[PDB]
């Protein structure tokens, strides 16, 4: 799959979510962080 | 031209990006394989990305999803990781640099759980590990994920 089937815009993986458009997203917020070791 | 704005702790955007970071983890099906071993995250930073040219880029192409998707952009906040953060806070989200041999094609993917996202920070499966010590499950190397707006209009559900 190149692009979205016709008529649609994403798809929906089952949740994960696919955009065949670099501007259907906006990186609003970088989060800088580690995971924590469980104690 | 992305201008980094630095949140701080006390500040109630960040506590909401933090709780939506915390909130999402959940138990994997690989073990910690990917992503490493952890049930929380220690938040270090959280900066609002701020390009006004990709921003007008993404509410340009969010009408014409909603003039499509009978008048909804069905947006969503969405995390996303890559081993290329840097590029996408500057340049922004680009198509041509995806995989072709992805589960749904050559498309840009998000999570709704950061500790998905997590698991391809490194690479997909979580490549090699972090760059320093080679390990997925490293509590050392600082980590990047994204919390992005995404315009999902009209979805095609797939298994
Ligand atoms: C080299 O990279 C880039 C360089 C400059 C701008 C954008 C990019 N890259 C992406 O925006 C990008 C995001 C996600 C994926 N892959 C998956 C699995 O979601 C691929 C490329
Ligand atoms: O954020 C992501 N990056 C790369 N691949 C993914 C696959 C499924 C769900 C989310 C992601
Ligand atoms: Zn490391």
């Amino acid at each position: 799959m190149a692009h979205s089937p016709p008529g649609h815009h994403s798809v929906t993986g089952r949740a994960e979510y696919v955009i065949y458009r670099g501007e259907q997203a906006y990186p609003e917020y970088l989060i800088t962080y580690q995971i924590m070791r469980p104690e | 031209g992305t201008i980094l704005i630095d949140l701080s702790p006390d500040d109630k955007e960040f506590q909401s990006v933090e709780e939506e970071m915390q909130s999402t983890v959940r138990e994997h099906r690989d073990g910690g394989h990917a992503g490493g071993i952890f049930n929380r995250y220690n938040i270090l930073k959280i900066q609002k990305v701020c390009n006004k040219k990709l921003w007008e880029r993404y509410t340009h192409r969010r009408k014409e999803v909603s003039e499509e998707n009978h008048n909804h952009a069905n947006e969503r906040m969405l995390f996303h990781g890559s081993p290329f953060v840097n590029a996408i806070i500057h340049k922004g989200f680009d198509e041509r640099h995806a995989y072709i041999g992805g589960m749904f094609g050559a498309g840009i993917y998000f999570a709704e759980n950061s500790s998905k996202s997590n698991q391809y920070v490194y690479g997909i499966g979580g490549g090699t590990g972090c760059p320093v010590h080679k390990d997925r499950s490293c509590y050392i190397c600082h980590r990047q994920l994204l919390f992005c707006r995404v315009t999902l209009g009209k979805s095609f559900l797939q298994f």
